[PDB]
DNA sequence: TTGCGGGTTGGTAATCACTTCGCTCTGATTGGCTCGG
DNA sequence: AACCGAGCCAATCAGAGCGAAGTGATTACCAACCCGC
């Protein structure tokens, strides 16, 4: 069983179309692209928030892989040196 | 063995609830299939022009 | 990924099913599909969908999905009951041969309560 | 005419105090999941200590069997 | 809401059933009925896990790319690997 | 007090979508007989 | 021998579709105000 490799296409966003003109004045210009900026920059903020989640989600589940596998090599430790206490022990008398 | 599908297992569980709720809020006592459902067409399966064989025409 | 194909099939029966999805896929890839022509009706998937009352408001495509996953779904069951009644010899599809069926793959575990053992 | 237009604004405000009240959870959300991951790495320290320690007990009796 | 509007019409599931087997065979009453049953789980089956996932993200509409998401969920890989290629075609 | 550039607001505009009700044309319902199975 | 059932059939009419209206969602614009320089 084979397939090409097939890649959704995003549905078409909503909202207004944005304006094609240019402004005709240099003041409006640097106003429209500033408020434009400021529109992307907060819709930004979110967008990056639910990186510093998943950052933080990820960089944790890390970091318990390696105590969950560090107390288990060291509780191995334990078991371990019992039962060889335990023939040390036996092998004394 | 008998252990199932754990992919699906929590959501069978789901449905169960669900699907029970449903069956007591349609009213519906018998758990088996009516024999019809449209009389109009029940009372068009009478009326029916036959033939012999119990084949229907015009 | 496509481990359900095959699922509890082996001679003969394994070939049919991986022939069919991969004329399913490849008719997928090819054919100009008319998304309105389908074999089961649009309206109703939706009303089964909309039976259960935590679902509020459906996409349009969702439906149109069902429609074709729904074919290839009821027509690949049909087949591998469809086995079951020849290798008891018999022209007439039963129930038992569907049930008989669904017990070969993990993938119908869902349809125990439809279908009791 | 104003049915609409002012109806326009009602789902507009709406729009901007979901998303305003999105921000503010999100926010929370990381202070939690930071705080509650800051005791979880807390308590295997603690484990680590006492583990350890169980080790270096168990050790030494080995060691005393040995230490002749 | 009816009654009847939990399952899909028998006449176009038998219909399908039909078509996938030979023309000399023939379909229990039964057999048709149970298809009818199992196909309209299949459905409200797949929509409950897309449905409690849209909840989370407090979505109201139910779009086909949950749907796909739902069936690799409950190990229908096969299915959503095929309607990945429908959908794409559909969206252009 | 000039000028320049960026941030913020509330209000409007625009596009997409989802529902509901109305009209049209369809095709799902329909059972009694046969021969099979 | 005894039984059980699916094909057969083509007209009714309950719904499948279609588009309209409605409302929500979403993105974009702008005039006005603030702030730093
Ligand atoms: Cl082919
Ligand atoms: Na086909
Ligand atoms: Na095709």
């Amino acid at each position: 069983v084979t397939s090409k490799e097939w890649i959704i296409p995003p549905r078409p966003k909503p909202g207004r179309k944005p304006a094609t003109d240019t402004p005709p004045t240099k003041r409006k210009a640097q106003n429209r692209a500033a408020q434009r900026a400021f529109r992307e920059r907060r819709a930004a903020r979110v967008s990056e928030l639910e990186d510093q989640i998943k950052k933080i989600e990820d960089d944790h589940e890390i970091h318990v892989a390696t105590f969950k596998e560090q107390i288990a090599n060291l509780s191995r430790e334990v078991e371990q040196c019992r039962t060889e206490m335990g023939w040390w022990r036996d092998r004394s008398h | 063995p008998l252990y199932v599908n754990a992919k699906q297992f929590h959501r069978i569980l789901k449905r169960r609830v669900a699907r029970q709720k449903l069956e007591e809020q349609l009213r519906l006592t018998s758990k088996g299939r009516k024999p019809y459902l449209h009389e109009s067409r029940h009372n068009h399966a009478m009326r029916r022009p036959r033939g012999p064989g119990g084949r229907f025409l015009t | 990924t496509w481990a359900n194909v095959n699922q509890g099939l082996q001679g003969t029966a394994r070939d049919i099913l991986t022939t069919y999805w991969q004329h399913v896929i490849n008719h997928l890839e090819s054919d100009n599909h008319d998304y309105k022509i389908h074999q089961l009706p649009l309206a109703r998937i939706k009303k089964v969908m909309k039976a259960d009352p935590e679902v509020k408001m459906i996409s349009a495509e969702a439906p149109i999905l069902f429609a074709k996953g729904c074919d290839v779904f009821i027509t690949e069951l049909t087949m591998r009951a469809w086995i079951h009644a020849e290798d008891n010899k018999r022209r007439t599809l039963q129930r038992s041969d569907i049930a008989a069926a669904l017990s070969k793959s993990d993938m119908f575990d869902f349809l125990i309560d439809i279908v009791p053992r | 005419p104003t049915k609409r237009k002012a109806q326009n604004r009602a789902a507009q405000r709406a729009f901007r105090e979901r998303r305003a009240a999105r921000v503010s959870e999100l926010e929370d959300q990381i202070k939690k999941i930071e705080d509650d991951h800051e005791i979880h790495v807390a308590t295997f320290k603690e484990q680590i200590a006492n583990l350890s320690r169980e080790v270096e007990q168990c050790r030494t009796e080995m060691g005393w069997w040995r230490d002749r | 809401m009816k009654e009847q509007d939990r399952w899909l019409p028998i006449a176009n599931v038998a219909r399908i059933m039909k078509l996938a087997l030979p023309e000399n065979a023939k379909i229990a009453k039964e057999a048709k009925e149970c298809m009818q049953e199992c196909v309209s789980e299949f459905i409200s089956f797949i929509t409950s896990e897309a449905s409690e996932k849209c909840q989370q993200e407090k979505r109201k509409t139910v779009n086909g790319e949950d749907i796909l998401f739902a069936m690799t969920s409950l190990g229908f890989e096969n299915y959503a690997e095929a309607l990945k290629i429908y959908l794409s075609k559909y969206r252009e």
